């Protein structure tokens, strides 16, 4: 800070859109277990002994029943808003001059993906389920999901088929256009996405002016930023790992119940079929006990675990709920909840197990230190004083009377100080006293 | 088999647990009431 | 190797076999088909989805109590018994069967129907 | 004992990835945020006001009129200094 | 212990997989330190504060 | 015989041990996310809520 | 040149369907009303 009076601000010459993604989670894999068919194979001597442990197995299977259930519900209210959003139809490819083309849906079949969508489903390795006819492909034989027969464990496909995940997508892209200045929620006005923009450029602090000089600027800084986000999915980045996580969650819970088959548990072997190839009665039935007593508590630890995680991803849901109601069909005020730097746009995209954003950031490059006043008062024998409106009282220089200016907080450009961005405040030591070169708010003629 | 006792001791009604699938829900849940819904049974028996 | 006449996989269980006829058989162990119950209460009726099953295993398999009046019916999550194609459309339902189907129950057979949610105001 | 107790059980603690040092740059980071402009919109400008100043802005934004503060500078910054000195004392069971 | 051979090492697996997410989490928060613009403050007495 | 016993019983608590600090792990990453949310509201900012 | 832009609501016409006589409404019912200080601001 200056020792004189009034004080330094840095305010931007230069600016850039910067791009801030981030993944959120919706969903796990659902899985059900035949608790008899895990535990004995299929075996007819293990399943006579089992009739005493009757009780456990029907415990486990509701369990996992229940937790299905509850996902079920979570995803439907998350889905719903469709019903109740208003949209306005975009343009294929350029908006004003912005151009939209990856993040629309292409125009046979219809198309369910977008370009972006596409360029990041591709770059994940996903096991495919099967739903329709896996069975019959897995008898073809030449792993965790051929596993599921084996072992007795099924995955159970998501409620909601690819094209209703399109339709809400398509949903959030026409809910960005509309108004910024009104109070409530109950109108939709039909301004198109290149207005928009601009108005939301204007309330964080760039004027009229600045903004009729730089549209095409702009619009192509936009393109810029847009075009970037294709070549990004990459190790570095923090929110493909994360969806690269989410999946791996998925296989590994897949994996350790398999592999816990061919536990011994200290019998002479996993298998019930050497068991009841090499032993006689009695010792061939403790033999076969110690199996089912360690599979009975492994699958009560698996289903604890997926208990948890459902519970976790219901969490994650209401965050991302939250996310898309403050940064995408809205422009957010608050600092770091919508990306970094000062928040204009946002934009949601499918993803394996979620959604995926990209908030679009006013980022300045280089700034100007800048003088500036508190205030700005005359010496008439009652004083008037004026205040800025969303900027700053400066001087026109880089580096007694002075002549001073106004500008907007995000981009310097001193403009003549009006009753358009001044105010009238009660008085105050720190502002400036003039006697020449007054503004016109300020003389009493 | 899934038996219904009444207060005085009798067996009243019965399920045979093998006979289809809605019998099989039935044992499982060893319940004559089931709620409406859609659930994963017994899968379909493998032997040699 | 064939005149090691076994192949085995990462766990030690059998996967397959050289046989002296000169060909080689992949092994897997015995597997069972998914069976999953859609019920309604209040008509006390009920169908039967076999997920992840082609309706033609599942026509030999029975022959192979009441299981073993329309046909089997391919829907996009398995093969469904006790179900008319509807080319019924809803915004809501009770049975939800995964990938955008639900099953309509009997007011007092099921009927398959699609999920599909529209926009209430499109304004140019 | 359970810090010893690592070497033979077969269990490590592990280092924390940043050292104190970063830690204090992290907030001392954090209070060299906190003066600055109350009246812009955006985010993008960064305003060296001094923290007294801050200070009373903030103040004038929640009801306080500028006469008042005006008249009364020394009582708020005396009990401003008040709260403060009594965090000191305070870390305890209840 | 031989014939657990594949149990003890999906244990230590797991364990660096939680210490690696919980050390991306926190170089996440610290972060900010290099994009927060900063103002020197002075020692003891600022005003009368 | 007895020396298998020791073997499984450990290896069954090591299971309990690591399912325990993934629970911690994941709360005490959304517990810092909670922290930074703090940091941007109250301390980067004034607050009216 | 003056200009001015609503507070609070839009600037319409007075109907459910060259020289138009403007009129101002609230944002969450039409009720067409006069434009006056009250409900209007000076803008660039
Ligand atoms: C109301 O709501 C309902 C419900 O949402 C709407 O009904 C759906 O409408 C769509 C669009 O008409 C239907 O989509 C078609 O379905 C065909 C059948 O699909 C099944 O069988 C396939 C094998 O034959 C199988 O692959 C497929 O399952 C895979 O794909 C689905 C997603 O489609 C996944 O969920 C599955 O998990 C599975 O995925 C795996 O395979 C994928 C493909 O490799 C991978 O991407 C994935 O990662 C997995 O590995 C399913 O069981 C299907 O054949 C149709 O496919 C054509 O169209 C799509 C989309 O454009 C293309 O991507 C395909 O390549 C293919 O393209 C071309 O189609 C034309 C026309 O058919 C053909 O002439 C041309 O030769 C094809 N050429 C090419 C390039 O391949 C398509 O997906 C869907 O089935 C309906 N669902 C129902 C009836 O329940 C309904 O429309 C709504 N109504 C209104 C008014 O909106
Ligand atoms: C704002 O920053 C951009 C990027 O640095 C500047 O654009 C470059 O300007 C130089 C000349 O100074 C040209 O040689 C480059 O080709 C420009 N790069 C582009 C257009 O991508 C731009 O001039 C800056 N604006 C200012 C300083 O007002
Ligand atoms: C908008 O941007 C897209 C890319 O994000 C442009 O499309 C690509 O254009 C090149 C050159 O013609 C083609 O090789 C690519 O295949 C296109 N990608 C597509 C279609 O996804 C598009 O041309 C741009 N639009 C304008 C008018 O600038
Ligand atoms: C503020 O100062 C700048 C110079 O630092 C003025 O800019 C010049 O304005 C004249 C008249 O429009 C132009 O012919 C010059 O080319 C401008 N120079 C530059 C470097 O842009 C600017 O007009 C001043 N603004 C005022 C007085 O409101
Ligand atoms: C503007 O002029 C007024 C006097 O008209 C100045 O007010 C005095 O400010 C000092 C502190 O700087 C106080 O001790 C006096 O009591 C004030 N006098 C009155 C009558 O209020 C004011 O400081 C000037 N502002 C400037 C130069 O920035
Ligand atoms: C229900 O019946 C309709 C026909 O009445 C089936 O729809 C046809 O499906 C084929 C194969 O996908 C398409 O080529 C046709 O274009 C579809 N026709 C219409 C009108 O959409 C539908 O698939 C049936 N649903 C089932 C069997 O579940
Ligand atoms: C706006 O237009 C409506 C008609 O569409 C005007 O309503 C009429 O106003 C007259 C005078 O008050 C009444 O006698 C009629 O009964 C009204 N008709 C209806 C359908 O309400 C309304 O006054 C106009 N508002 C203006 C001019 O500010
Ligand atoms: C308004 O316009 C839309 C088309 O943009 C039309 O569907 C709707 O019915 C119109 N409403 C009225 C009140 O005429």
């Amino acid at each position: 800070p200056i020792n004189s009076t009034g004080f330094v601000v840095a305010v931007p010459t230069n600016f850039t859109f910067g791009v801030t993604q981030e993944y959120i989670e919706t969903t796990i894999q659902k899985i059900t277990v035949d608790c008899k068919q895990y535990v004995c194979n299929g075996f007819k001597k293990c399943e006579e002994l089992l009739t005493e442990y009757g009780q456990f197995c029907s415990k486990i299977n509701q369990a996992l029943h229940g937790a299905n259930l509850r996902q079920d519900e979570s995803i439907a209210n998350l889905f719903s808003s469709i019903k109740t959003q208003n949209t306005q139809p975009l343009q294929a490819g350029l908006n004003g001059d912005f151009n939209l083309t990856m993040l629309q849906i292409p125009q046979g079949e219809r198309k369910y993906r977008s370009a972006i969508e596409d360029l990041l489903f591709n770059k994940v390795t996903i096991a495919d389920p099967g739903y329709m006819q896996g069975y019959d492909e897995c008898m073809q034989q030449g792993d965790l999901i051929c596993a599921q027969y084996v072992a007795g464990y099924k995955v159970l496909p998501p409620l909601y088929d690819p094209y209703m995940e399109a339709a809400y997508t398509s949903s959030l892209l026409g809910s960005i256009a509309g108004a910024s200045w009104t109070a409530g929620l109950s109108s939709f006005a039909a301004i198109p996405f290149a207005q928009s923009i601009f108005y939301r450029l204007n309330g964080v602090g760039i004027t009229q002016q600045v903004l009729s000089e730089n549209q095409k600027i702009i619009a192509n800084k936009f393109n810029q930023a847009l075009g970037a986000m294709q070549t990004g999915f990459t190790t570095t980045n923090l929110a493909f790992n994360k969806v690269q996580d989410a999946v791996n969650a998925n296989a590994m819970a897949l994996s350790k119940l398999a592999a816990e088959l061919s536990n011994t548990f200290g019998a002479i072997s996993s298998s019930i079929s050497d068991i009841l190839a090499r032993l006689d009665p009695p010792e061939q039935e403790a033999q076969i006990d110690r199996l089912i007593n360690g599979r009975l508590t492994s699958l009560n630890a698996f289903v604890a675990q997926q208990l948890v995680r459902t519970e976790a991803a219901a969490r994650s849901a209401q965050l991302a709920q939250d996310k898309v109601n403050e940064c995408v069909k809205s422009q957010s005020k608050r600092n770091g909840f919508c990306g970094t730097g000062t928040h204009i746009v946002s934009f949601a995209i499918n993803a394996p197990n979620g959604l995926y954003f990209f908030h679009v950031g006013y980022q300045p490059t280089s700034h100007v230190n800048a003088t500036a006043a508190y205030g700005l008062c005359n010496t008439e024998n009652p004083p008037k004083c004026i205040a800025p409106i969303g900027g700053y009282f400066v001087l026109n220089q880089t580096t007694s009377e002075q002549q001073w200016y106004y500008t907007g907080s995000s981009f310097f450009h001193p403009e003549p100080i009006t009753e358009v961005n001044s105010k009238y405040v009660s008085m105050d030591v720190k502002f400036e006293n003039l006697t020449n070169k007054l503004p016109p708010p300020l003389l009493s003629n | 088999y899934l038996l219904n006792f009444d207060v005085e001791g009798y067996i009243t009604k019965a399920v045979d647990c093998g006979y289809d699938d809605l019998a099989q829900l039935q044992c499982s849940y060893q319940s004559f009431d089931v709620e409406t819904g859609v659930y994963s049974v017994s899968s379909f028996e493998a032997s040699p | 190797l064939r005149n090691q006449r076994f192949v085995y996989d990462t766990f030690d269980n059998l996967v397959g076999y050289h046989s002296y006829n000169g060909n080689y058989y992949c092994v897997r162990p015995c597997v069972s088909v998914p069976v999953s119950v859609i019920y309604d209460k209040v008509s006390n009726s009920h169908a039967t989805l076999f997920g992840s099953v082609a309706c033609s295993h599942v026509t030999t398999m029975m022959s192979q109590r009441m299981t073993k009046t329309p046909g089997p019916l391919q829907t996009v999550v398995g093969c469904a018994m006790g179900f008319i194609n509807t080319s019924m459309v809803v915004d809501e339902c009770q049975l939800p069967l995964g990938q955008s189907l639900c099953a309509i129950p009997p007011n007092p057979v099921f009927q398959i129907a699609t999920l599909n949610f529209t926009s209430p105001l499109t304004l140019a």
